[PDB]
């Protein structure tokens, strides 16, 4: 299914080295991917209390 | 921390 | 409503510093992100299709 989690994301501490990427270009794109996915997740617990609730009134 | 800037930033 | 996608994650440049996070381990940190952006996509493609339906039969 899906392998990371907002929370996952948030906690990630990677390693540094030389020409590494610039940590505040890294940290405020994961920031955005964040609010991506818990907009995945609450969009998904919508579509599927809806579907629960739909199959209920069918039956 | 709600956020890996703010984090970051105290860091 | 999502602001990014698995295209807008591969163009994305990020600057260098002396010191900065290991390429490395951030690229393929963002490759699995870019995996579970297509596995969201499809997840909620399903529902959407089957609430249509559903909503179709009522
Ligand atoms: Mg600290």
């Amino acid at each position: 299914k899906v392998k990371l989690s907002a929370k996952e994301i948030l906690e990630k501490e990677f390693k540094t080295g030389v020409r590494g990427y610039k940590q505040e270009d890294v940290d405020k794109f994961l920031d955005m991917i964040i609010k991506d996915y818990e907009t995945f997740h609450q969009e998904i617990e919508e579509l599927q209390q809806e579907n629960l609730q739909l199959k209920k009134q069918l039956e | 921390f709600n956020s890996r800037e703010a984090r970051r930033k105290a860091n």
